[PDB]
C-alpha cells in the first residue's frame, strides 16, 4: 500500500489489541457489583474504548505490523491517497494559530513603545488595549503580507551589530 | 522509531554546531566584551563586573561543546 | 628562585607555586608561544614532531603483530573462525586468585588470555597471512621501519 | 614632606593571639608593619579575626600580606578618621616606605606625580594580534 | 516590669501599594529596565533586614508573617480532614484494617488518567495514600465521617481566625519592641502554656475518648455500635464497666492514692499484640507525666515578682579558666538579632525531626501502623529529609549573623571571639578527620570489591572472612533488652522489639522483629559518620570564614551573598558563606540518600515479610549481611533488583510512579546546564537572539539579561535536589506499594 | 562489529570538535582584516548573528518536537 | 477599587487567569470530544 503496510480495518493485529484491552478492562470490572459507581466508571471506559477503536477504523488509518496507526507526512502522497487530515490540515491549523499569537504580541509591542514609560505597560498589562488587539488580528496573514510587501516588517541596518567585526 | 531517533541525531548535530560556530565567530569580540582578541584563546573570565562574565572565552565555548559531542555519539 | 623546568617559557619558570608544574605540562606543544620562537624554528619543530608520531604509530602496530603472533592462536583460528575465539594477549598478574585464572583461561589457550575484540584476526586472514612466522616477520619489519 | 622612617619602640595594641598571624613568608621573604597614632582608646577589628584594643597614643602592628594592611587602613580611615602608614620590612633589617609614598593619599591629586602605564589612545585603537606575533614572548597587543 | 506595649494604627489598609511592585526597597522602587529586576523583586521580598534598619518594624513584620504561615497550615489540615471525610473509604477501612488499603484521593474521568484509580479494596477506587492519616484518626477515636467533616470546618474557621489575627497585629494593634524583648516571659508561657497544657489537654482527650473507643474496636465490635464519646463523658458507669477505677471518681487523685489508677495509666512495655501499635494507656500516662514536667519547668524565670531566674545572671556566672570571660555578652546577641535565633531554632528543630523519624519506626505508636509498610517507609523518609533541610538552614543563618549583625565592640573576649580566633585549628582538624573517615569507610568497600572480583573472597571484610563486629552497639542492645529485669524493675517488657526478644505478627505480616548488627552494619554506619562530618566541615567553615580569611581580608564588607572577588590572586570563585551553604546542600543530599537507602534495604531484608507459619520469609530473602560490603552488591541487589516494579508499572494502576520516574531523571540532568556552564556564554547567545528580534521590530522594551552568577548556581541546586529526591520518591513508593 | 563501529564514531566526534576549536584559534591568532578585506571570510564575520540565530532556531525546533513526541508516546 | 484592578493587571495574575482559561478550554474540548488523533471529520 503506502510503504508496505495495511489499513487497520482488515489488520489482524488491530483486532487482537482491541480484544486485549477489552479483556483487561472486563477483568477489572468483574470483582465489583452491578450498581456500584466503580462499575459505572468501568462501563463508561468500555464505551469510550470501543468508540475510540471504531473512530480510528472509520477514518481510514494505516497500521503496521504492531497494529498501531501510522501517520503519513508527505503532501503529494497524503493528498493523493486521502490522508490530508493527519499532518497537512494540522500543520496549516497550527501555523494559523501560532502566527496569530505572534502577530498579536508584536502589535502590542509596537502599540506600547510609543508611550512615556514602555516598561510599566510591559510589566502591568494594559487590559483594554490587550483585549482590543486580541480581537483585531483574527485575519493576520493578510496584514502580514501587506506589512511584508510595504517593507515595514523589517527594520533596516540601524540594528545594533556586535562590535567589532 | 528510526524517525524519532534520526531527529534526535539531527538535534545533536545542529546543537553542537551552534555551540562551536558561536565560539568561533564570537572569538574576535562580543558586545559583552569588544576586545576579546587582546586576551588570547583560553583566558579565565573578566571578573564580576558588568554582571559578571564567567566562561566567556572561546575555549570555554568549545568546553561546553564537548559535552554535546559525548551526548550525540551516545 | 628561578628553576630550570620548563625552559620554553621564562615567565612560567619563575613563580614559587605548583602552577608551574601543571602549566609546564600544558604549554609544551604550544610551539607558537615559547621564548625566542621564530617562524623557521616553528616549522622545523613541527616537522620533527611529525616524525616522532610516525615512529610511535609503526611501533604500536609492530606490538600488535608481536603479541598476536606469540600469545594468540592465529594458527588455529584460520581452520575454523565461526568457532574458536580470537586471542589478544596473555595475562600475568600476581594479584589473581585461583578461580580468577581458572576463569580467564579461555579460547583454547593454557593460561589467562583475553579475547581480541579488535578485528585484527579477520584483517590478517583476509590479506593473506596464514601462519605465525609471517606475523613475526611483519612485526620485525615494522619495528625496523619505526626506527 | 620628606619620606619618614619608623621608630621601632612604639607599643602594640592589646590582643590575645590569633591563628592567622605571621607564617614563614616573614622568615624568608617579607612582612609588613603598620603604624598610626590614636587619640582615645577604642576597640577595633583585626583583619584576621577577633577584636583588639588600640592604645592612647602611637601604636604598631605587623602583618603578612598587603591586602591586610589596606583593609585595616580603610577601616581605620573611613570609620575612625585616623592617619595610618604601613611599611614593608625585609627579613634582614631593611625598611621600605609605602602608602602614601607621596604624602597625600592617592585620591587628592598632588602636583608632582609622573604618570606610568598610561596609554594615550582609545581602547578600540589597538593593533590586531597578528601584527605583534612572533616576538620574544607572549604579548598582548595593548602592551606595546 | 514586663507588661503590654502596643501601638495603634501604624499602617493603614489600602490596595495602593499592590499596584506598585517593588515598593519595599529604595533600589527596587524605580521600575524595571532589565530582567534582573524581576528576580531581584522576588529575591528580596522576605529579607526584612533590607527594607529598614530598625528592630521594631522588623519584629512586627515577622510576627504577622508567622500568623500567615499558621493560617496556611490550618488550610492544609482542613483540606486533609475534608478529603478524608468525603473522598475516601475510611469507614470501610475501620471495618477491616487488613486487606483494605488506605485511599483518600479520587481522580476525574478524562483523557485516561482514570486508570490511576486503583482497586484499594472496600468497593472504592482511588490512589493509595501513604501519609497515614487513617491510623492517626483511629488513634484519636474517630469512627465516623461526620466527625471528620466537622473537624474540617473547624480547621477552616481557625485558618480565617489566623489571617485576621495577622492583619490585626500588623495594621490595628501592633506591639512595640520591648514587648518582644521579654524573652523570659516568653519562655515561661511557652514551656508552661503551649507544651505543658497541650500535653495535659491531650492526655484528657486520650483518657476520655481514645482509650475506651480503641478498647472496644480492638475488642472486636464494629465501629457503629460503639457509643459516642459524649456518652462516655456524661455516663460514668460505662467507664466504670470498662476500667473500674473510674467508679471511684477523682477521689484517688486528690488524696495521693494514685496506685488505684493502674487500670488506665500503665507502664507495660512492648506493643499491642492484636494491633501492632503502642499501648494507649502508656501513651496517656506519658502525656500526664510530660505535662507535669513541663508545667514545673515553666516557673523558672523572673517576670514581675522576685522569684525566678534572670538569663543575664545565669549566662554571666559561667566562665572558666580555659575560656576567659565565658558567656558574657551572649544575652545581648540573642535578644537583638533574629538570624541568631533562626539559626539555633532551625538546628534543634531539624535534629528533633530526625529523632522523630527514628523513634517513629522503632516504636510504632499508631494502631495498625507497623504492618502498612509503605506508611513506615514514607514517614521515616519524609522526616529524615525535613530534618536535613532544616539543619542546612541553621548553617545559612548562622552565617548571615556572622556577616550582618556581628559587632566586635560589644563582644571582646568571649566564647564567640575565641572560636573565631582559632578557626584554623578547628577547620584543620575537622578536615583531617574527614579524610581519615573517607579513606577507611569507603576504601573498605573498594577493597571488598577488588577482592571479590579477583577470585579470592577470603581476603575481604565480611561476616565469614576478616570480621568487623560492632561490639559496642551489640552490647548496648543487650543492655536494653535486659533492662526490664535489673534497671527497670516495674516495666513488663522492653521499650521496643528491636532490642531483642520475640516477634509480633499482625495479620500474617511482621510488625517488628529483633534487628541484628553485623559487618555490613559497621561499614554503613561509618559511611554515615563520614558524610555527616563532611557536611559539618563545609557549613562550619562557611560560618567561621564569613567575615574574613587569609585570602580575603575584607570579606565582611562584600556582604553575605556575592559571587567572587575577580579572577585575581589566582581566582576567587565562591568565597561567600552563601556558596558554602550551596555545597552543603549537595552533601546533605548525599548523606541523607545513603541513610534512607540503608533503612529501606535493611528493613526489607531483616524485618518485614510474611509470617507463613514456616519461619519468616522476608521480602528480599535476607541478603543484607552478604551483599552490603560491595558496591556491586548495592548496585545489583538494591538498585537493579528492586527497580523491577517501578519500570514495569505501565498499564496497571501504578503507572504514575513509572512515569514520574523518568521526569525526575530529566530534571536531574537538566540541572547540569545551570551547574556546569557560566553566564557570559549565555549573555552572548541571548544578545544574538536579541538581534534576531531587532530585525523584526519585536525588541522587548525591557531588556533581556542572563541570570546572575548566584542565581544560576541556586537554580542549579534547586533542580538537582528536585530531580534526585523525586526519583527516590517514585522508586520507593512504587516498590513498597507494589510488594508491601 | 560493535567495538569497531563505536570506536570510529567516538574518534570522529573528537576530531570534528578539534576542527572547530582550531577555527577559533585561527580567528584569534592568525586572522588579519586588511588582508581579508571583502573576501568570503570577512563576509562570514559580517552576518554572524543570522547564523547563530538560525542555528538556535533549528535546535529549539528539534528539541521541542522530539522531546514532546517522546513524552507523548510515554 | 482602581488599585485593585491595577493589581489584577499585573503579569502573574493575568498569566494565571489566562492559563486557567486556556487549560480549561482544552480540557473541556477533550471531555466532549474524547480521544482526537486525526482530523478527517
Ligand atoms: C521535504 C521534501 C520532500 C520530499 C523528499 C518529498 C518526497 C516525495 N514527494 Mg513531495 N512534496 C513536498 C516535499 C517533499 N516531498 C512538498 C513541500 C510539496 C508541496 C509543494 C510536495 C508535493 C508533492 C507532490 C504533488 C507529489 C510529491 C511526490 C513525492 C514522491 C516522489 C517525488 C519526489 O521525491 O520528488 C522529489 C522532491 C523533492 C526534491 C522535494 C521538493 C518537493 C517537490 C515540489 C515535489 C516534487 C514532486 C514530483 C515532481 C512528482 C513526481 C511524480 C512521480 C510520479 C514521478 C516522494 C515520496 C509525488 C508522489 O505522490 O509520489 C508518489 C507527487 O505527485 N510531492
Ligand atoms: C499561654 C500563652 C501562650 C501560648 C499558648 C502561645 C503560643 C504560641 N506563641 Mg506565644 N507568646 C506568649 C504566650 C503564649 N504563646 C507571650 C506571653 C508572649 C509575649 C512575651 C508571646 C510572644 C510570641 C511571639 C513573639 C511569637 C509567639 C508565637 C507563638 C506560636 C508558636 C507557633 C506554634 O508552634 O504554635 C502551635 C500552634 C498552636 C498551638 C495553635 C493554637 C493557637 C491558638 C490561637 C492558641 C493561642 C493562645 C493565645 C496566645 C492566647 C491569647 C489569644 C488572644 C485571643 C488573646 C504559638 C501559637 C510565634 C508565632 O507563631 O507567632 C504567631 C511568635 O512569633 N508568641
Ligand atoms: C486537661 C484535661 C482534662 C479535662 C478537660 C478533664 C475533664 C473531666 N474529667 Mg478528667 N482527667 C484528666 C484530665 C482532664 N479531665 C487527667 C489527666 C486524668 C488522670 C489523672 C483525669 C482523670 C479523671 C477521672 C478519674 C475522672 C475524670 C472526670 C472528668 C469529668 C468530670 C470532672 C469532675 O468530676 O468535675 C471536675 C469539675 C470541674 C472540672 C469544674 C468545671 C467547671 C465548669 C466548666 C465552669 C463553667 C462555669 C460557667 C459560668 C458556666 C456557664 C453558664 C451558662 C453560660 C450556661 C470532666 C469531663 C470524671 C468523670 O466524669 O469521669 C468520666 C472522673 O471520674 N477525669
Ligand atoms: C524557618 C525557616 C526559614 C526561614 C524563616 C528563612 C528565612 C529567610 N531565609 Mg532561609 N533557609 C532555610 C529556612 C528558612 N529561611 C533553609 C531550610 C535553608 C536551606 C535550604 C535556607 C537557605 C537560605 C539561603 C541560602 C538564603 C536564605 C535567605 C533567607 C532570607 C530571605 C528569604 C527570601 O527572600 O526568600 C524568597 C523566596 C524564595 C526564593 C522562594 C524560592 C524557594 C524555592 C526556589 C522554591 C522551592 C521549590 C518547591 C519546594 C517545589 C517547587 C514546586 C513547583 C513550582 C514545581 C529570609 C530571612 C537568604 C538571605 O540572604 O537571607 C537574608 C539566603 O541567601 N535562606
Ligand atoms: C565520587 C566522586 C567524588 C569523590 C571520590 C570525592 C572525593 C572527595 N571529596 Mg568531593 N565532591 C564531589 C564528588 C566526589 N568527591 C562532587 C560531585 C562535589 C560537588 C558537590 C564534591 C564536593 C566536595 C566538597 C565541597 C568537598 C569534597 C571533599 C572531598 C574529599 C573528602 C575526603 C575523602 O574522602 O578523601 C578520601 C578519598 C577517597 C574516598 C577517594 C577514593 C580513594 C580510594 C578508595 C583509595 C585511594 C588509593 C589509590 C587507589 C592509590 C592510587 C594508586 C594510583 C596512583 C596508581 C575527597 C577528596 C571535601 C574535602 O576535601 O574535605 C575533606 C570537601 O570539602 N568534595
Ligand atoms: C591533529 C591533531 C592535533 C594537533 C596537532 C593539535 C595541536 C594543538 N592543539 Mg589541539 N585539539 C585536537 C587535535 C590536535 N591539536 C583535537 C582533536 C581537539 C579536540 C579535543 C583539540 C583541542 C584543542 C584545544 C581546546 C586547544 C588545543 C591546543 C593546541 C595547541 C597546543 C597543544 C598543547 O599545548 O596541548 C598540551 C597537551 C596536553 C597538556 C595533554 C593533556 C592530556 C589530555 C587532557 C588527555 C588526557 C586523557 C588521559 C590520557 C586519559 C588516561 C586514562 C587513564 C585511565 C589511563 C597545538 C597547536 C590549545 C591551544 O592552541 O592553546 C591556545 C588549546 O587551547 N587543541
Ligand atoms: C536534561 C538535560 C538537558 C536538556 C533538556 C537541555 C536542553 C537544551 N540545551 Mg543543553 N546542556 C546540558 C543539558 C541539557 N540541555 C548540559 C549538561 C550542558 C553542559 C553545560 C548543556 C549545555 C548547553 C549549551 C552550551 C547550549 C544548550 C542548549 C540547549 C537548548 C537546545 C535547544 C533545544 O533542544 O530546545 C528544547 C528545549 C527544551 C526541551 C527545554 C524544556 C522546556 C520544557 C519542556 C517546557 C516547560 C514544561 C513545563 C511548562 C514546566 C512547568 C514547571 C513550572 C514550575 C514552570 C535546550 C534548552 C543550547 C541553546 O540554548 O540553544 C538554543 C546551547 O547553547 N545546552
Ligand atoms: C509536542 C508534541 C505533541 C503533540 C503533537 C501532541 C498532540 C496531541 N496530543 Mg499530546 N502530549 C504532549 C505533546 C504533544 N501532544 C505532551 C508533552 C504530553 C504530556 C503532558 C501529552 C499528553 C497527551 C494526553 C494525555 C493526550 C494527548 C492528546 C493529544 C492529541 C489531542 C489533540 C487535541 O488537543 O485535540 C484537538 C483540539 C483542537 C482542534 C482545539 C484547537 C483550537 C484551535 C482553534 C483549532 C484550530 C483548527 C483550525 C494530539 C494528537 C490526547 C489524545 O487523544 O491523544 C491522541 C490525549 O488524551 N497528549
Ligand atoms: C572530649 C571533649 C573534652 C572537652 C573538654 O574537656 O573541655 C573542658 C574545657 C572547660 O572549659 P571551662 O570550664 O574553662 O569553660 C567555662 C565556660 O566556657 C563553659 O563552662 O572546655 C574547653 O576548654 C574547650 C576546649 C575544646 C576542646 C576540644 C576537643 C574537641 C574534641 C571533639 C571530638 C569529640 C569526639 C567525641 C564526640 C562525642
Ligand atoms: C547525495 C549524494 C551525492 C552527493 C553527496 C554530497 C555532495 C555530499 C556533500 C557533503 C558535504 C558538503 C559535506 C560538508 C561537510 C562540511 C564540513 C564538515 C565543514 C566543516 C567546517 C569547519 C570545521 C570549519 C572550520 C573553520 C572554522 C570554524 C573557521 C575558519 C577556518 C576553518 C575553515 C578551519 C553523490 C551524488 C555524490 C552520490 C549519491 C549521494
Ligand atoms: S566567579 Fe566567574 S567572574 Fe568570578 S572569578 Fe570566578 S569565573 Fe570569574
Amino acid at each position: 500500500d503506502i510503504a508496505g503496510l495495511t489499513p487497520c480495518s482488515e489488520s489482524k493485529a488491530y483486532a487482537k489489541l482491541e480484544k486485549k484491552e477489552l479483556k483487561t478492562l472486563e477483568k477489572r470490572l468483574k470483582q465489583y457489583e452491578a450498581d456500584s459507581a466503580p462499575a459505572v466508571a468501568l462501563k463508561a471506559t468500555m464505551e469510550r474504548t470501543k468508540a475510540r477503536f471504531a473512530n480510528y477504523a472509520k477514518a481510514g488509518l494505516l497500521c503496521g505490523n504492531d497494529g498501531l496507526p501510522h501517520l503519513i507526512a508527505d503532501p503529494g502522497l497524503a493528498l493523493k491517497y486521502g490522508h490530508a487530515g493527519e499532518v497537512f490540515i494540522p500543520t496549516f491549523g497550527f501555523l494559523y494559530v501560532a502566527g496569530y499569537i505572534g502577530y498579536v504580541g508584536r502589535q502590542y509591542l509596537i502599540a506600547v513603545k510609543g508611550e512615556a514609560k514602555p516598561t510599566d505597560k510591559e510589566i502591568i498589562i494594559d487590559v483594554p488595549l490587550a483585549t482590543k488587539l486580541a480581537w483585531q488580528g483574527a485575519g493576520w496573514p493578510l496584514a502580514a503580507v501587506q506589512e511584508l510587501q510595504r517593507g515595514t516588517l523589517l527594520e533596516k541596518e540601524e540594528n545594533i551589530t556586535v562590535s567589532p567585526r | 522509531g528510526d524517525f524519532l531517533v534520526h531527529h534526535a541525531i539531527a538535534l545533536g548535530l545542529h546543537t553542537t554546531t551552534l555551540i562551536l560556530v558561536k565560539g568561533a565567530l564570537d572569538a574576535r569580540g562580543s558586545k559583552l566584551m569588544p576586545d576579546k582578541k587582546d586576551f588570547g584563546y583560553s583566558f579565565p573570565c573578566d571578573g564580576p563586573g558588568r554582571g559578571g562574565t564567567c566562561d566567556i572565552s572561546a575555549y570555554d565555548a568549545f568546553y561546553l561543546a564537548v559535552f554535546w559531542m559525548l551526548n550525540t555519539i551516545g | 628562585a628561578t628553576k630550570l623546568f620548563p625552559k620554553f617559557s621564562q615567565g612560567l619558570a619563575q613563580d614559587p607555586t605548583t602552577r608551574r608544574i601543571w602549566y609546564g605540562l600544558a604549554m609544551a606543544h604550544d610551539f607558537e608561544s615559547h621564548d625566542g620562537m621564530t617562524e623557521e624554528n616553528l616549522y622545523q619543530k613541527i616537522f620533527a614532531s611529525h616524525f616522532g608520531q610516525l615512529s610511535i604509530i609503526f611501533l604500536w602496530t609492530s606490538g600488535n603483530l608481536f603479541h598476536v603472533a606469540w600469545q594468540g592462536n592465529f594458527e588455529q583460528w584460520v581452520t575454523d573462525p565461526v568457532h574458536i575465539r580470537p586471542i589478544a594477549h596473555a595475562i600475568w598478574d600476581p594479584h589473581f586468585g585461583q578461580p580468577a585464572v581458572e576463569a580467564f583461561t579461555r579460547g583454547g589457550a593454557s593460561g589467562p588470555v583475553n579475547i581480541s575484540t579488535s578485528g585484527v584476526y579477520q584483517w590478517w586472514y583476509t590479506i593473506g597471512m596464514r601462519t605465525n612466522q609471517d606475523l613475526y616477520v611483519g612485526s620485525v619489519f615494522l619495528a625496523l621501519v619505526s626506527a | 614632606w620628606t619620606v619618614p622612617t619608623l621608630n621601632p619602640d612604639t607599643p602594640s595594641p592589646i590582643f590575645g593571639g590569633s591563628t592567622g598571624g605571621l607564617l614563614r613568608k616573614a622568615q624568608t621573604e617579607e612582612f609588613y608593619v603598620i603604624t598610626w597614632e590614636a587619640k582615645k582608646e577604642q576597640i577595633f577589628e583585626m583583619p584576621t579575626g577577633g577584636a583588639a584594643i588600640m592604645r592612647q597614643g602611637p601604636n604598631l602592628l605587623k602583618f603578612g600580606k598587603k591586602e591586610q594592611c589596606l583593609a585595616l587602613t580603610t577601616q581605620l580611615r573611613n570609620k575612625f578618621k585616623l592617619t595610618p602608614c604601613f611599611y614593608r620590612v625585609f627579613p634582614d633589617g631593611k625598611v621600605q616606605y609605602l602608602h602614601p609614598a607621596d604624602g597625600v593619599y592617592p585620591e587628592k591629586v598632588n602636583a608632582g606625580r609622573v604618570g606610568a602605564n598610561q596609554n594615550m589612545r582609545r581602547i578600540g585603537q589597538n593593533v590586531n594580534p597578528i601584527k605583534v606575533k612572533f616576538s620574544g614572548r607572549m604579548m598582548s597587543p595593548a602592551e606595546i | 516590669k514586663v507588661k503590654i506595649a502596643v501601638d495603634r494604627n501604624p499602617v493603614e489598609t489600602s490596595f495602593e501599594k499592590w499596584a506598585k511592585p517593588g515598593h519595599f526597597s529604595r533600589t527596587l522602587s524605580k521600575g524595571p529596565n532589565t530582567t534582573t529586576w524581576i528576580w531581584n523583586l522576588h529575591a528580596d521580598a522576605h529579607d526584612f533586614d533590607s527594607h529598614t534598619s530598625d528592630l521594631e518594624e522588623i519584629s512586627r513584620k515577622v510576627f504577622s508573617a508567622h500568623f500567615g504561615q499558621l493560617g496556611i497550615i490550618f488550610i492544609w489540615l482542613s483540606g486533609m480532614y475534608f478529603h478524608g471525610a468525603r473522598f475516601s473509604n475510611y469507614e470501610a477501612w475501620l471495618s477491616d484494617p487488613t486487606h483494605i488499603k488506605p485511599s483518600a484521593q479520587v481522580v476525574w474521568p478524562i483523557v485516561g488518567q482514570e486508570i490511576l484509580n486503583g482497586d484499594v479494596g472496600g468497593g472504592f477506587q482511588g490512589i493509595q495514600i501513604t501519609s497515614g492519616f487513617f491510623q492517626l484518626w483511629r488513634a484519636s477515636g474517630i469512627t465516623s465521617e461526620l466527625q471528620l467533616y466537622t473537624t474540617a470546618i473547624g480547621g477552616l474557621v481557625m485558618a480565617a481566625a489566623m489571617f485576621f489575627a495577622g492583619w490585626f497585629h500588623y495594621h490595628k494593634a501592633a506591639p512595640k519592641l520591648e514587648w518582644f524583648q521579654n524573652v523570659e516571659s516568653m519562655l515561661n508561657h511557652h514551656l508552661g502554656g503551649l507544651l505543658g497544657l497541650g500535653s495535659l489537654a491531650w492526655a484528657g482527650h486520650q483518657i476520655h475518648v481514645s482509650l475506651p473507643v480503641n478498647k472496644l474496636l480492638d475488642a472486636g465490635v464494629d465501629p457503629k455500635e460503639i457509643p459516642l464519646p459524649h456518652d462516655l463523658l456524661l455516663n460514668r458507669a460505662i467507664m466504670a464497666d470498662l476500667y473500674p477505677s473510674f467508679a471511684k471518681g477523682i477521689a484517688p487523685f486528690f488524696t495521693l492514692n494514685w496506685s488505684e489508677y493502674s487500670d488506665f495509666l500503665t507502664f507495660k512495655g512492648g506493643l499491642n499484640p492484636v494491633t501492632g501499635g503502642l499501648w494507649l494507656s502508656d501513651t496517656a500516662h506519658h502525656h500526664v507525666a510530660i505535662a507535669v514536667l513541663f508545667l514545673v519547668a515553666g516557673h523558672m524565670y523572673r517576670t514581675n515578682w522576685g522569684i525566678g531566674h534572670s538569663m543575664k545572671e545565669i549566662l554571666e556566672a559561667h566562665r572558666g579558666p580555659f575560656t576567659g570571660e565565658g558567656h558574657v555578652g551572649l544575652y545581648e546577641i540573642l535578644t537583638t538579632s533574629w538570624h541568631a535565633q533562626l539559626a539555633i531554632n532551625l538546628a534543634l528543630f531539624g535534629s528533633l525531626s530526625i529523632i522523630v523519624a527514628h523513634h517513629m519506626y522503632a516504636m510504632p505508636p499508631y494502631p495498625y501502623l507497623a504492618t502498612d509498610y509503605g506508611t513506615q517507609l514514607s514517614l521515616f523518609t519524609h522526616h529524615t529529609w525535613i530534618g536535613g533541610f532544616c539543619i542546612v538552614g541553621a548553617g545559612a543563618h548562622a552565617a548571615i549573623f556572622m556577616v550582618r549583625d556581628y559587632d566586635p565592640t560589644n563582644n571582646y573576649n568571649n566564647l564567640l571571639d575565641r572560636v573565631i580566633r582559632h578557626r584554623d585549628a578547628i577547620i584543620s582538624h575537622l578536615n583531617w578527620v574527614c579524610i581519615f573517615l573517607g579513606f577507611h569507610s569507603f576504601g573498605l568497600y573498594i577493597h571488598n570489591d577488588t577482592m571479590s572480583a579477583l577470585g579470592r573472597p577470603q581476603d575481604m571484610f565480611s561476616d565469614t572472612a576478616i570480621q568487623l563486629q560492632p561490639v559496642f552497639a551489640q552490647w548496648i542492645q543487650n543492655t536494653h533488652f535486659l533492662a526490664p529485669q535489673l534497671t527497670a524493675p516495674n516495666a513488663l517488657a522492653a521499650t521496643s522489639l528491636t532490642w531483642g526478644g520475640d516477634l509480633v505478627a499482625v495479620g500474617g505480616k511482621v510488625a517488628m522483629m529483633p534487628i541484628s548488627l553485623g559487618t555490613s552494619d559497621f561499614m554503613v554506619h561509618h559511611i554515615h559518620a563520614f558524610t555527616i562530618h563532611v557536611t559539618v566541615l563545609i557549613l562550619l567553615k562557611g560560618v567561621l570564614f564569613a567575615r574574613s580569611s587569609r585570602l580575603i581580608p575584607d570579606k565582611a564588607n562584600l556582604g553575605f551573598r556575592f559571587p567572587c572577588d575577580g579572577p585575581g590572586r589566582g581566582g576567587t570563585c565562591q568565597v561567600s558563606a552563601w556558596d558554602h551553604v550551596f555545597l552543603g546542600l549537595f552533601w546533605m543530599y548525599n548523606s541523607l540518600s545513603i541513610v534512607i537507602f540503608h533503612f529501606s534495604w535493611k528493613m526489607q531484608s531483616d524485618v518485614w515479610g510474611t509470617v507463613t507459619a514456616s519461619g519468616v520469609s522476608h521480602i528480599t530473602g535476607g541478603n543484607f549481611a552478604q551483599s552490603a560490603n560491595t558496591i556491586n552488591g548495592w548496585l545489583r541487589d538494591f538498585l537493579w533488583a528492586q527497580s523491577s516494579q517501578v519500570i514495569q508499572s505501565y498499564g496497571s494502576a501504578l503507572s504514575a510512579y513509572g512515569l514520574i520516574f523518568l521526569g525526575a531523571h530529566f530534571v536531574w540532568a537538566f540541572s547540569l546546564m545551570f551547574l556546569f556552564s557560566g553566564r557570559g556564554y549565555w549573555q552572548e547567545l541571548i544578545e544574538s537572539i536579541v538581534w534576531a528580534h531587532n530585525k523584526l521590530k519585536v525588541a522587548p522594551a525591557i531588556q533581556p539579561r542572563a541570570l546572575s552568577i548566584t542565581q544560576g548556581r541556586a537554580v542549579g541546586v534547586a533542580h538537582y535536589l528536585l530531580g534526585g529526591i523525586a526519583t527516590t520518591w517514585s522508586f520507593f513508593l512504587a516498590r513498597i506499594i507494589s510488594v508491601g | 562489529q560493535a567495538a569497531l563501529y563505536t570506536h570510529h564514531q567516538y574518534i570522529a566526534g573528537f576530531i570534528m570538535c578539534g576542527a572547530f576549536a582550531h577555527g577559533a584559534i585561527f580567528f584569534i591568532r592568525d586572522y588579519d582584516p586588511e588582508q581579508n578585506k571583502g573576501n568570503v571570510l570577512a563576509r562570514m564575520l559580517d552576518h554572524k548573528e543570522a547564523l547563530i540565530s538560525h542555528l538556535s532556531w533549528v535546535s529549539l525546533f528539534l528539541g521541542f518536537h522530539t522531546l514532546g513526541l517522546y513524552v507523548h508516546n510515554d | 477599587m482602581k488599585d485593585f484592578t491595577t493589581y489584577l493587571s499585573t503579569a502573574p495574575v493575568i498569566a494565571t487567569i489566562w492559563f486557567t482559561f486556556t487549560a480549561g478550554l482544552l480540557i473541556e474540548i477533550n471531555r466532549y470530544f474524547p480521544d482526537p488523533l486525526v482530523f478527517s471529520f
